[PDB]
């Protein structure tokens, strides 16, 4: 899996 | 007693917690709304669920050190410990005096039936009020509060985490600063028993972790449920 939803959050 | 560096961990999770949790809840009616379908709460307890997920990780990107970590490690800590941060804010919510949440409103007002409808069954939900009520009782002052947040969100022992070493080392600052300012509030041995309590805490959310997760991936796996879902949710809490 890879979980663009949460790394984008991450990177805000 | 508290040091500088101390003072300054407690000022910015306070300060990453004032800008995280809206206690006025003014974007509940953004949601899918309540309706009180067999699961017909859980259009809008999901929409709060996920909305609960992003200011999770707004917290945490603000706790001291957690920048540190990879993104790898970041990932990981936050796909753990959601649910058990989400269930540990929500006590702000919570009230002792019918076992609620009561969230400004009879409409964002929650009860055990309302959890229900959205898909869990007092497996869950039972220790879930247990957990609230005890919590409750702790009577936490908010630098408590969010330290122990923190402390739940940098744990070295989640699977997959590749630098635990740096993960407790940054975990060990929140808990050696709550240690601190527990001191300062309380002589021992009440001291003593209050930090055993909000360590229990934290291990019983573990439990309740676990249980939902096995009552996620029953729900989850039938596919008109996950159709009620979010894409967040889906993401954070599959897998
Ligand atoms: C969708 C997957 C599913 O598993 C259902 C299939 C979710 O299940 C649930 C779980 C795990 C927990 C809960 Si609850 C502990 C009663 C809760 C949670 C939140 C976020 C909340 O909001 C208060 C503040 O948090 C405001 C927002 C903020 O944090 O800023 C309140 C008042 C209560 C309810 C459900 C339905």
């Amino acid at each position: 899996k890879n979980h663009p939803m949460l790394m984008n959050l991450l990177k805000d | 007693k508290l040091s500088e560096e101390q003072q300054h961990i407690i000022a910015i999770l306070l300060d990453a917690h004032h800008k995280t949790y809206d206690p006025t809840y003014a974007d509940f009616r953004d949601f899918r709304p309540p309706v009180r379908s067999p699961l017909s709460m859980l259009p809008h307890l999901a929409d709060l669920v996920s909305y609960s997920i992003q200011k999770v990780i707004g917290f945490a990107k603000m706790i001291p050190g957690f920048r540190d970590l990879t993104s790898d490690d970041q990932i990981v800590l936050l796909k753990s410990s959601a649910i058990e941060v989400i269930m540990l804010r929500s006590n702000q919510s919570f009230t002792m005096d019918d076992m609620s949440w009561d969230c400004g409103s009879q409409d964002y007002k929650y009860d055990v039936t309302d959890v229900s409808k959205a898909g869990h069954t007092l497996e869950l939900i039972e220790p879930l009020i247990k957990f609230q009520v005890g919590l409750k009782k702790l009577n936490l002052h908010e630098e408590e509060h969010v330290l122990l947040m923190a402390i739940c969100i940098v744990s070295p022992d989640r699977p997959g985490v590749q630098d635990a070493k740096l993960v407790e080392a940054i975990q060990d600052r929140l808990s050696n600063t709550l240690q601190t300012y527990i001191r300062c509030r309380h002589p021992p041995p009440g001291s003593h028993q209050l930090y055993a309590k909000m360590i229990q805490k934290l291990a019983d959310l573990r439990s309740l972790n676990e249980e939902h997760s096995k009552q996620y991936r029953s729900l989850s796996f039938q596919p008109e449920n996950s159709m009620k879902l979010t894409p967040l949710v889906l993401e954070v809490f599959g897998n």
